[PDB]
């Protein structure tokens, strides 16, 4: 059910602020896959410091074996969005209700993603 | 166009689309849905915290219930992309 | 690890140098910051987004790097990021032992075939800094108020000798520096974002010989009269072509050889 | 301002910016045919006279109209940077 | 070493505008030049400085004596009060200091005043005759006897009595000597004849700028790679093979040169024996590889470096020239070629496409493809070791070659056929800056000021490096406005020695980065992926 799953380590923060009361864009590089990721995360409700390691997973549906549109107990930062731009080392542009995500990796790593489809975002900081 | 949003609706739309850090819960979103003519979008925010239930709605989806499903809008200057009646991206400028 | 200056990535635009200095002294040790400079786009009212800070000891620099790597530095809801710098704010050696203050400097040449040395002009209370990274030695000489900088590189010297002035062969109270080329001569000329811990708000320009008798231009050797140092030999061993032998000298009154003309090193007709 | 120290820093910055703008206006006032000998790349001993005469520049500006136009244009060009400080010293929650 | 720009006239912002402040070294140099240097019972005075010494911070000093003083020599060289320009006066006073061979003396009774030719098109003054001249056969025979020259060249650089320029031979001469108009630099009290260079038919070389400017017309990287590969292959085989040693010595330095090593190369023992010659060959190979590592120098046997002149015929049109050179070992081994005409046993004519290039070149428009033609009338005059330029045309050939003159300067010629002549670009303008004329005579002080100020703002050596770096970094080199600005600044800097106009190198155009093929180890090094980077990688692989 999970299409892409890898451990990511953050590199730097765009605002670099602890109490800016603003959405923070993070830059995390994939391990053993060499993939760069942009993601807008809320630090106040989900703290993320530099050097932390977190897993990431993407699935079309949260149900087991079908029923598109019970993985909630495993992860803690579930999101929902759609992929609108696929043109690039291919990269993906997924917006979770205005929160842009840029997953830039290799053409072979990302090949089973269609255009204008709904996908989730499973995250856990170990 | 002859008619604009006004002096208050403009500021309210700016505050809705700029903050991006205040999430509206189910009750407030359903209360605000009474005025909007279109239906309710998916929450897009299932879990914002490990111990946070009651999945919430983002602020930019609230402004997305003001466009027809067939209406598509693109504004390269402010990086505003509206596809299938949903606001996808917005950075700053408030020029559109 | 070659230098001691650390470049801070992001700092608030509303802060001053004093606030950052106080924050650093609060988190780190007391008075462990030597120089703090915030670049300004305008003259005095538009600082940039980054700043460069110089630490006194490399241990303090390592501790600051460790704190920044753990994101433990938070100054006005800003996470300070520390990175290496290109050049030092002030060319000052990190080792306090190399810094020699209030020493006697004299010039001369091997006038006699025997173990004799002649003194032309003697300066007291000069400052000597040994820069291993820059491969040069600086001499600060104060003369008639304005100070002058004498720069000697490692290629300028050809052989390092140690001598004594008290007259004891066991003790080492002097050092000979045979010069192949001439030393560079500089001159000192005449605030809100620059602390610098001292009066370093000036510039260095190259000048000619400042001596009235022009002893520097006619001297091919330099002598450093310093107190006996147990570990001074280890510091002086870093100079290229060092001889591990003990030599003694005597002072010869050579004040007669003084030319007031522009062409100094020529003989009198 | 967040506190009193920020207010003092902003006041000092505004004062220095106004002084710099006045200096820029005084420099721009010299772009006339009367100072062609001084603006040339040569040796002039009257460099200190153009700087020490600070109270005469305002009197000369208030008498001429073209000089006044040049001065106001230079002042606006140098004061745009001063106005740009509000985004640095202003928080995101500021209503203005 | 050279005095840095920060040691003299450091800048400081005082007042509304920035004004340079002279350091104590500036005053020291001025005092040394004025008072002079005293060594024992002598006192040296400033006489003059040559063009080469101005670029090397050198100056001549002569000790005044009771017989002849410095002023006596200065007035004996000539009267320089007619020149009202500071730089021009110094250049004319120092031009008469080159090495030369003494010849016979000719009085001032037999000299001609042949009128010149000028054409003004598009509102631009284009002069064909800048330093050209005319010589007879008897004069050549008389001047070639004291120098031990067997063959009579058709052109040789000469300067005498303040005049300077190259002269060409002709078979319709009236008397021994003739003179033109645009050759008098200054009036002199003597007319001693002397010759510096007659003819040098050395093989051509490909410098860095040639490849840099020829890498945009359509020339690929495989050609230069293969040429470098064959060059290194023939260099490595020169050690154990004596056949290649003579062929290299006869095609690298000197077409016809007699030497002890050259004679023994054709007939000698094994390379293992004769250590005196084997070690010389080894050190020559080491010098060649070091020179290749320092700079690009491609040995091309189908091209020479020779000066050019003009003939009073007027038959050649704009785009028609004549190419003739001697025959080397490669040309003599196989003279059957389409673009090579065997007019004589020693001299062979060329009918191929030949381009003209100098050493300093920073503009894409310098490449002017010229078609060489063969005419019996031109061959009847007997021109050798000199390319022929047409008299009539829109613009003279030296003007398109970075705005040069016919002052005996060398020209790169090559009868190559694999080049791409399709693309043609107009040359840059050759109009210099306005001359600066003074209202009073020179009091020997402003010349010292100019000499000292020449060290300050002397950016002649950094412009070429910046241009090379910018060409290697940004693709489509020599097409953007940055390259044009660099070329204009280079022209203005090379005009500094003639007219007192500083180059004014901007700060934003500094490279701040250097490729691998440079000796700046302290400066940051970046891996270049241009043709020069490929050539340097090939050289590194061959040496390792």
């Amino acid at each position: 059910i999970i299409m892409f799953e890898d451990i990511f380590v953050v590199d730097k923060l765009d605002p670099d602020g602890k109490k800016f009361d603003k959405v923070t864009r993070v830059e995390a590089r994939s391990h053993n896959l060499e993939m760069f990721m942009h993601l807008d995360v809320n630090t106040e409700v989900y703290p993320l410091a530099v050097g932390d390691k977190f897993t990431l997973a993407m699935a079309p549906t949260l149900n087991l074996d079908g029923t598109p549109d019970t993985l909630a107990d495993k992860y803690e930062y579930i999101m929902h969005g759609k992929l609108y731009k696929i043109s690039e080392k291919a990269e993906l542009y997924v917006s979770f209700g205005g929160l842009l995500m840029l997953l830039q990796g290799d053409p072979a790593h990302i090949s089973h993603f269609e255009l204008d489809q709904r996908l989730f975002l499973l995250m856990r900081k170990l | 166009n002859l008619l604009s949003l006004g002096q208050d609706s403009l500021t309210a739309a700016y505050l809705v689309n700029v903050e991006k850090n205040c999430y509206l819960n189910r009750a407030q979103m359903q209360q605000l849905q009474m005025y909007c003519p279109f239906q309710l979008p998916p929450p897009a925010i299932i879990k914002a915290s490990p111990s946070s239930t009651e999945p919430q709605w983002t602020g930019m989806q609230l402004f997305g219930m003001l466009f027809p499903p067939g209406f598509d809008y693109t504004y390269p200057l402010n990086n505003v992309v509206v596809s299938n009646g949903e606001l996808l991206s917005f950075s700053e400028g408030s020029a559109w | 690890t070659n230098r001691s200056t650390v470049k801070i990535s992001n700092v608030p635009q509303t802060i001053v140098a004093d606030e950052l200095l106080r924050f650093l002294e609060l988190h780190l040790g007391e008075d462990t910051v030597f120089a703090l400079e915030i670049p300004t786009t305008r003259d005095n009212w538009k600082p940039r987004d980054f700043a460069r800070v110089q630490f006194t000891t490399l241990e303090v620099k390592s501790r600051a790097q460790l704190l920044s790597s753990q994101s433990k530095l938070l100054f006005k809801t800003h996470n300070l990021r520390l990175s290496e710098a290109y050049d030092d704010i002030i060319p000052r050696p990190v080792d306090p032992r190399k810094r020699l203050d209030d020493i006697v400097l004299t010039v001369g040449f091997p006038e006699s075939d025997e173990k004799r040395f002649c003194a032309l002009e003697k300066w007291d209370g000069v400052r000597c800094w040994i820069l291993t990274e820059k491969r040069r030695v600086e001499f600060w000489v104060w003369e008639s108020g304005d100070c002058y900088k004498i720069e000697v590189r490692f290629e300028d010297i050809i052989e390092t000798l140690s001598c004594c002035v008290n007259g004891d062969a066991s003790e080492i109270d002097a050092f000979l520096l045979k010069l192949k080329y001439g030393p560079k001569v500089f001159k000192r000329v005449t605030d809100r974002y620059r602390f610098c811990k001292e009066d370093f708000d000036f510039m260095w320009i190259r000048t000619t010989d400042f001596s009235g008798s022009k002893s520097i231009g006619t001297s091919t050797c330099f002598c450093l009269e310093v107190h006996n140092g147990s570990t001074m030999l280890d510091i002086f061993s870093g100079l290229p072509y060092y001889r591990e032998d003990t030599l003694s000298l005597t002072y010869v009154d050579g004040k007669t050889f003084a030319s007031a003309a522009q062409i100094v090193p020529l003989l009198n007709a | 301002s967040s506190d009193l120290q920020s207010r003092k820093n902003l006041t000092e910055e505004i004062s220095y910016g106004l002084r710099e703008a006045e200096q820029v206006c005084n420099k721009q006032q010299l772009m006339v045919e009367s100072w062609r000998d001084f603006l040339a790349v040569n040796g002039e001993d009257k460099e200190e006279d153009s700087v020490s005469d600070l109270a005469r520049f305002c009197y000369e500006r208030q008498k001429s109209a073209t000089l006044s136009e040049l001065a106001v244009s230079a002042f606006k060009d140098a004061y745009r940077d001063v106005q740009a400080l509000a985004y640095r010293y202003g928080d995101q929650s500021n209503s203005f | 070493s050279k005095l840095p720009a920060n040691a003299l006239s450091v800048n400081s912002k005082e007042g509304y505008f920035v004004k340079p402040s002279r350091t104590n070294i500036y005053n020291r140099v001025l005092s040394i030049l004025g008072e002079g240097i005293t060594v024992g019972p002598k006192r040296f005075e400033f006489l003059a400085f040559s063009a080469s010494q101005l670029r090397g911070n050198s100056v001549w000093m002569f000790a005044s004596n009771e017989k002849v003083k410095a002023e006596d020599i200065r007035e004996w060289m000539g009267c320089f009060r007619k020149i009202r320009s500071i730089s021009k006066c110094a250049a004319r006073m120092g031009q008469l200091f080159s090495a030369s061979r003494q010849t016979l003396i000719v009085r001032a009774q037999d000299v001609e005043q042949i009128p010149d030719i000028e054409v003004t098109t598009d509102g631009a003054d284009y002069c064909f005759s800048d330093g050209i001249g005319k010589i007879s056969l008897a004069f050549a025979k008389q001047v070639a006897q004291k120098c031990g020259l067997s063959h009579v060249p058709s052109a040789f650089q000469i300067r005498y009595g303040g005049y300077k320029g190259v002269i060409a031979v002709d078979r319709s001469s009236f008397r021994k000597l003739s003179l033109r108009d645009s050759m008098l630099k200054f009036d002199s009290n003597n007319r001693m004849l002397n010759v510096t260079r007659w003819t040098e038919s050395m093989p051509c070389f490909l410098n860095r700028e040639i490849i840099c400017l020829l890498s945009t017309l359509g020339i690929e990287d495989a050609m230069f790679e293969a040429m470098q590969a064959v060059h290194l292959s023939m260099l490595g085989n020169m050690l154990e093979d004596r056949d290649a040693a003579l062929n290299v010595l006869q095609k690298l330095s000197g077409e016809n040169s007699k030497n002890l090593l050259v004679k023994m190369l054709l007939q000698g023992y094994a390379p293992s024996s004769e250590p005196y010659l084997s070690m010389m060959l080894r050190v020559h190979h080491e010098s060649q590889l070091s020179e290749l590592k320092s700079r690009c120098r491609i040995l091309v046997p189908k091209g020479r470096i020779l000066i050019g002149c003009m003939d009073e015929m007027g038959i050649l049109e704009y785009g028609q020239v004549y190419v003739r050179v001697t025959l080397t070992k490669a040309e003599l081994k196989s003279r059957d070629q389409s673009y090579f005409r065997k007019i004589d046993e020693e001299t062979s004519v060329v009918i191929g496409k030949v381009v003209v290039t100098k050493n300093p070149c920073l503009h894409p428009g310098d490449i002017r493809v010229l078609d060489a033609i063969y005419e019996v009338h031109f061959e009847e005059k007997g021109y050798l070791d000199c390319i022929i330029f047409p008299q009539k045309g829109e613009r003279p050939h030296p003007n398109e070659c970075s705005g040069g003159d016919l002052d005996g300067d060398q020209f790169f010629v090559s009868w190559d056929e694999k080049i791409i002549p399709s693309e043609m670009d107009p040359p840059m303008d050759y109009a210099g800056s306005r001359p600066r004329l003074m209202d009073h005579d020179v009091t020997l002080e402003e010349i010292h000021k100019f000499f000292v100020d020449y060290m300050i703002s002397d950016t002649l050596g950094v412009i070429s490096t910046a241009h090379l770096v910018h060409a290697d970094r940004d693709p489509e080199k020599a097409r953007s406005q940055k390259c044009l600005e660099l070329a204009n600044l280079h022209s203005r800097a090379v005009d500094f020695a003639k007219t007192g106009a500083p180059a004014e190198m901007p700060y934003a155009l500094k490279p701040r980065e250097f490729p691998d093929f440079l000796e700046r180890f302290e400066k940051p090094t970046y891996i270049s992926e241009s043709v020069f980077g490929k050539l340097y990688r090939a050289v590194k692989s061959s040496l390792a």
